[PDB]
């Protein structure tokens, strides 16, 4: 049976435009939809319905098949409110595994009156054919009202695995389920299979390690001998940093820069000047005091391209008061594709974000809107989609965070 | 003669109501004329006579035609419309010749009464009532309401296309070999069947439609290839650009020049040889559209060159899904880009030009990446594929630039084509201070209110300078500082500045910008053999 569902007060359904798709993705979506239509999950619609929501075809590993992905972001926002207080312990497991329980939704019908607002469009090449308009009859993956309306059903199906394995956390998010336990690499995976298998007898079918995540500090350089330029750069970095650690001081150091000498000229560090730097280093040995995650404010994720495939990002809600920060190195096979690295990094941060505060951050992307909107989808693999805005990276932010510390040698992964 | 087509549920805008506009008075001539036209429609089932049981109305205007120059009928639904629900945006994007596939034969059926053929939502008809006036507004008027899609009504285009699609559905499946395109009142059909077969299949379609009311006109109205499709002449196995004629007048008004430039500009896409500088200086200080501006010698010239250019014929080939899709681009001038998309060398499907992109600050490579993205998007739209790019930039230059640019950027599969001028990095700030080279400590300052300032430098070598500036700004004094350091310095220079705008230059290294100042700086930067620019906090 269907529960009544409404939009928020005075909020009208989404009328978002469909981006063009490649032939292969259209062909795939058409196939995927003819079947859902056959299966009664969606139905074609008329011109009387003015609503529309973006759709595309993605394809995660272990697949020759395409997955259909509707961007219900706009709709989700307009969808009334109704979830769990998030398992604060999730961010502690030695290894968490993600599960796509998205199919466990077509089972449940969608309130008849809300159907219109799920209208989507399968585009046509060269506009040779008008779109194939549809709308859902069931709960659609990617919509926020789904995991909710299907909560209880998910509750009942999980318990049995939960009690047999109380040392394993089950947190849900959108079409996803995050399973984290401390069993060894093998004893852990065999457990997922048991949970999946259990999940398998219904209609549901990523391995991270939260306790490994460590917020690295900032490390100021320690040159053999310092040049005027060396100091000027250090002072700038340190001076900007003042905004985060008011105790950081550049007084003495800045006094060694009261000369119109060569940029390459080496300058002797006065004793006082070394104390100053020593203290700054101290101040920079730990995250600033007072940072508390507020669940009543938006989580903000900002990224900077450090070049060479490296990226840095900070998760925060208030300026300069970071909840988390990190460096991301591109994956094998992306040497020549900023967009791929970006979406990947964006997916990781989101994933990490989900694990920690159980919600996605609004992202600030160092990319042009046109460049992003044209290719992100080609490398997207997650079932959810975060919010984002495109921005110009400020020169110093990048200079300050590429400064973070890295492994002594690596991971020694034999 | 109506239809057995299911109606579409139409609803009034949220909480609004039907129109109620008093009928416009008309002459005895226009009245008998409407009483005419209309007395016909009522029979054909198009409209139904209603009485004062309908509180709604819409003005009817009788105007003759040029075909039979006899009185026609016009109904202004402008009101009913803005009171009518929003429908699904109808196809505003049309097909492009470059994305069509060659056909053995092409036809075109004109579903004229496409509108009055498709029934209107029974419940909505009440709102489409109109009143035929009386002579001298004497006795009451004759009321009427539409039963079919009204011409000019908001819902009509989208509701007809839909019906058309549903109607064509079976025929579409009973034979894929026949590609059909609905465009407003037109159905364009093509296939790779022999003409006999095709003609027969056409006939089948015609009678199938007729099985739903929709009929096709006689041999007089019938259209025959090639087809005039938005600037193009469509031949089933080739497209030819419809020749554009440039008037040959002796006195050009501003309107005339502006409409000329427009035409010239579009032609510029198919013909990249066209120019309009000299026609564009004519609009300077123009005081009125109808103003008559005499063409300068230069304007008289390029206007001529363009004519001969527009003389040359331009024909094309359709898309072969079986061949490579290629796209080559040329930098035709700072921020000006040209591209030709083809499959068979020297056989274009589509060419194009992007207006001179001119913003606050960029470099030629980022601009190239933008030209590249637009073509990608156009391509995805036209062919659902992305062409293989042939670009005038060396893989080395590309690699050096992006791999280190602050902004995420990309270029799909591409290949270098050495066709000058190649795009390159006009300069590259050193990564490290230059030992040996002079170090200019520069600084410019100005009272932002008085706009007076001083820009100067003091080098480690002893050289110094200060110039006073009037009606300037801090940004400019600062940039003026860096600029002086560049002029007065040798081939290698170290410049340290506290200018925040400097910092932007360091991270983006623009080779073109909106300010002539930064432009001058850029010219200076391009000249030096080495330039290390460094920032330090001010104050
Ligand atoms: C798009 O394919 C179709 O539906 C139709 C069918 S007719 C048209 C067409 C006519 C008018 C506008 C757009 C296309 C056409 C004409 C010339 C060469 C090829 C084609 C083709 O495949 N097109």
């Amino acid at each position: 049976e269907t529960v009544p569902v409404k939009l928020k007060p005075g909020m009208d359904g989404p009328k978002v435009k469909q981006w063009p798709l490649t032939e292969e993705k259209i062909k795939a979506l058409v196939e995927i939809c003819t079947e859902m239509e056959k299966e009664g999950k969606i139905s074609k619609i008329g011109p009387e319905n003015p609503y529309n929501t973006p759709v595309f075809a993605i394809k995660k590993k272990d697949s020759t098949k395409w997955r259909k992905l509707v961007d219900f972001r706009e709709l989700n926002k307009r969808t009334q409110d109704f979830g769990i207080p998030h398992p604060a312990g999730l961010k502690k497991k030695k290894s968490v595994t993600v599960l796509d329980v998205g199919d466990a939704y077509f089972s449940v019908p969608l309130d008849e009156d809300f159907r219109k607002y799920t209208a989507f469009t399968i585009p046509s090449i060269n506009n040779e054919t008008p779109g194939i308009r549809y709308q859902y009859n069931v709960l659609p993956q990617g919509w926020k009202g789904s995991p909710a309306i299907f909560q209880s059903s998910m509750t009942k199906i999980l318990e049995p695995f939960r009690k047999q394995n109380p040392d394993i956390v089950i947190y849900q998010y959108m079409d996803d389920l995050y399973v984290g336990s401390d069993l060894e690499i093998g004893q852990h995976r065999t457990k997922i299979e048991e949970l999946r298998q259990h999940l398998l007898r219904w209609g549901l079918t990523y391995e991270l390690h939260p306790d490994k995540w460590t917020v690295q500090p900032i490390v100021l350089p320690e040159k053999d001998s310092w040049t005027v330029n060396d100091i000027q750069k250090l002072v700038g970095k340190l001076n900007w940093a003042s905004q985060i650690y008011p105790g950081i001081k550049v007084r003495q150091l800045c006094k060694l820069l009261r000369g119109t000498k060569a940029l390459t000229e080496v300058i002797p560090l006065t004793e006082e000047a070394e104390l100053e730097l020593a203290e700054n280093r101290e101040i920079l040995k730990e995250p600033v005091h007072g940072v508390y995650y507020d669940p009543s404010k938006d989580l903000i994720a900002e990224i900077q391209k450090q070049g060479q495939g490296q990226w840095t990002y900070q998760i925060y809600q208030e300026p300069f008061k970071n909840l988390k920060t990190g460096k991301y190195a591109r994956m094998r096979g992306a040497h020549t594709n900023d967009v791929k690295q970006l979406t990947e990094a964006v997916q990781k941060i989101t994933t990490e974000s989900i694990v920690i505060w159980g919600k996605t951050p609004k992202f600030k992307l160092p990319i042009q809107k046109e460049t992003w909107e044209t290719w992100w989808t080609e490398y997207w693999q997650a079932t959810w989609i975060p919010e984002w805005e495109f921005v110009n990276t400020p020169p110093l932010v990048k200079l300050w965070y590429q400064l973070e510390k890295e492994p002594i040698v690596g991971a020694e992964t034999f | 003669p109506i239809s057995p087509i299911e109606t579409v549920p139409v609803k009034l805008k949220p909480g609004m109501d039907g129109p109620k506009v008093k009928q416009w008075p008309l002459t005895e001539e226009k009245i008998k004329a409407l009483v005419e036209i209309c007395t016909e429609m009522e029979k054909e089932g198009k409209i139904s006579k209603i009485g004062p049981e309908n509180p709604y109305n819409t003005p009817v205007f009788a105007i003759k035609k040029k075909d039979s120059t006899k009185w026609r009928k016009l109904v202004d639904f402008r009101e009913l419309n803005k009171r009518t629900q929003d429908f699904w945006e109808v196809q505003l994007g049309i097909p492009h010749p470059a994305g069509l596939k060659k056909k053995k034969s092409v036809t075109v059926l004109d579903v004229g009464d496409a509108y009055f053929s498709v029934p209107l939502d029974e419940d909505f008809r009440k709102y489409t009532a109109f009143t035929i006036p009386s002579i001298n507004n004497e006795t009451p008027g004759i009321r009427y309401q539409y039963n079919v899609l009204p011409q000019g009504w908001k819902g009509s285009p989208a509701i007809f296309q839909s019906s058309m699609t549903k109607i064509l559905e079976p025929f579409r499946k009973q034979n894929p070999d026949i590609v059909i395109y609905q465009y407003m009142d037109d159905l364009y059909v093509g296939s790779d069947l022999e003409i006999g077969q095709h003609r027969t299949k056409i006939e089948e379609l015609r009678q199938h439609l007729l099985r739903w009311g929709l009929t096709t006109p006689d041999k007089k109205h019938q259209k025959e290839p090639p087809f005039l499709w938005m600037g193009y002449e469509l031949h089933p196995d080739k497209w030819t650009v419809q020749p554009i004629v440039l008037p040959e007048k002796d006195s050009w008004t501003v309107n005339d020049i502006q409409k000329l430039v427009g035409k010239l500009n579009w032609a510029s896409q198919i013909y990249p040889g066209i120019k309009v500088r000299q026609l564009c200086k004519l609009l300077r200080g123009t005081k009125a559209l109808t103003e008559v501006i005499p063409l300068t010698e230069e304007a008289e010239l390029e206007l001529a060159e363009n004519r001969e250019i527009l003389k040359e014929p331009v024909h094309g080939v359709y898309y072969d899904p079986s061949k490579d899709l290629i796209a080559e681009i040329q930098k035709q001038g700072q921020g000006q880009w040209t591209y030709q998309i083809y499959q068979e060398p020297f056989k274009n499907l589509k060419t194009g030009k992007y207006a001179r992109m001119r913003g606050a600050h960029t470099n030629d490579v980022k601009q190239l990446t933008e030209a590249v993205q637009k073509i990608t998007t156009e391509s995805i739209v036209i062919w659902g594929k992305t062409p293989k790019f042939k670009l005038p930039i060396q893989k080395e230059t590309w690699e050096t630039w992006w791999t280190e640019y602050w902004q995420a950027t990309w270029i799909p599969e591409w290949e270098f084509v050495n066709t000058p001028p190649l795009v390159k990095l006009w300069y590259q700030l050193e990564k490290e201070p230059i030992v040996g080279a002079e170090t200019f400590y520069v600084d410019g300052a100005a009272n932002r209110e008085t706009k007076l300032g001083k820009a100067g430098y003091v080098t480690n070598r002893g050289r110094q300078k200060v110039v006073t500036l009037t009606d300037t700004t801090n940004q400019k004094t600062e940039l003026q500082a860096i600029y002086l350091a560049l002029q007065d310095s040798g081939l290698e220079v170290n410049i340290v500045t506290d200018s925040q705008y400097a910092l932007g230059i360091i991270q983006a290294q623009p080779d073109q910008s909106e300010s002539e100042l930064v432009n001058q700086i850029i010219e200076q930067l391009i000249k030096k053999e080495k330039v290390y620019l460094a920032w330090v906090p001010a104050h």
